């Protein structure tokens, strides 16, 4: 049921907000879809963390170069 | 051991403990440190789970 | 915290039955939670106190 | 072969994740390809255990306790309610409740948590 899927995505977003994960609704839905495809959640979290670390390092380097 | 808490009875001191909440990145110790008091048996009828949660909340604050 | 704990202990020492002790300890814990802003109704006060503590920690740092 | 489509979809989803989180919109950027290859490598060659629902529940309860101890009873209640709802909610691909996808999502959120006791 589309409504149940929407509620599930809203629940995931609310958990991320309580946990202050800084995930938007789209990234959360992508992580959910990848987990549903059988991607290991620890691997998915490690990929997300590495991408976040790389983005923070890039933004910090740009802010030091601007 | 460095403070007057060392002079408390072993039965009291054994119940005073440090609890660490689930550690998240960016959290400080102020957000996760609490004292707790384990209540069981007949005393758990007076020190209910609600009462113990309230005591732990006051301790952490 | 200290006053509500002393009240709990005095009530328990004055308790005539187990249900009286349970009720007195529950009331004491609820009073401590409310005045320490740890109750459900004081949650806004607790959040404001936590924000004050966070700003105090930021100032300290 | 459907294996190749599943792998291609995983690689696409990881690439979109890298695009969204890292801001690397251009797939020709070597940092984008490095992140995509790292993601696909971790998804295909992970050494992680399957999601343990009880572990996710315990992390949710620990965050609830953390918020309660911080006297953020509203945050504690919201965290507990939302995590229970998610564990009881269907996933986009999986209609069943309390599926491995649900516990995987909760594990991800717990790993992504940032001081849940101190958050409003």
């Amino acid at each position: 049921n589309l409504n149940a899927v929407r509620e599930t995505m809203d629940v995931l977003l609310e958990i991320s907000r309580i946990l202050n994960t800084g995930l938007d609704m789209e990234t959360l839905s992508i992580c959910v879809r990848l987990c549903e495809q059988g991607i290991n959640p620890e691997a998915l979290s490690s990929v997300i963390k590495e991408l976040r670390k790389a983005t923070e390092a890039l933004k910090a380097a740009e802010n030091m170069t601007s | 051991r460095a403070t007057n808490a060392q002079f408390d009875s072993p039965e009291i001191l054994r119940r005073l403990d440090v609890r660490l909440l689930e550690v998240s990145p960016g959290d400080t110790g102020w957000d996760v440190f609490s004292l707790d008091y384990h209540v069981d048996g007949p005393i758990a009828t007076v020190f209910t789970r609600e009462c113990m949660s309230h005591y732990l909340r006051v301790f952490n604050f | 915290l200290e006053c509500s704990w002393d009240e709990l202990w005095n009530k328990v020492q004055q308790a005539q039955d187990l249900d009286h002790i349970i009720a007195a300890h529950e009331v004491f814990l609820d009073t401590i939670i409310s005045r320490c802003l740890l109750d459900s109704d004081s949650r806004a006060l607790l959040n404001q106190l936590r924000a004050v503590f966070d700003q105090i920690i930021e100032l300290q740092n | 072969p459907p294996w190749s489509r599943l792998d291609a979809q995983q690689e696409r989803d990881v690439r979109e994740l890298v695009r969204g989180v890292a801001g690397l919109q251009d797939e020709a950027d070597p940092n984008f390809q490095l992140a995509l290859n790292f993601a696909w490598s971790n998804f295909r060659f992970h050494r992680f255990l399957d999601v343990n629902s009880h572990k996710i529940e315990k992390t949710i309860e620990g965050i609830y306790e953390k918020f309660v101890i911080h006297s953020d009873l509203s945050k504690a209640a919201s965290w507990k309610r939302l995590t229970e709802e998610f564990l009881n909610a269907p996933l986009p691909s999986i209609k069943e409740i309390k599926t491995d996808a649900h516990y995987s999502i909760l594990s991800l959120l717990l790993c992504l948590s940032d001081s849940p006791s101190n958050s409003s």
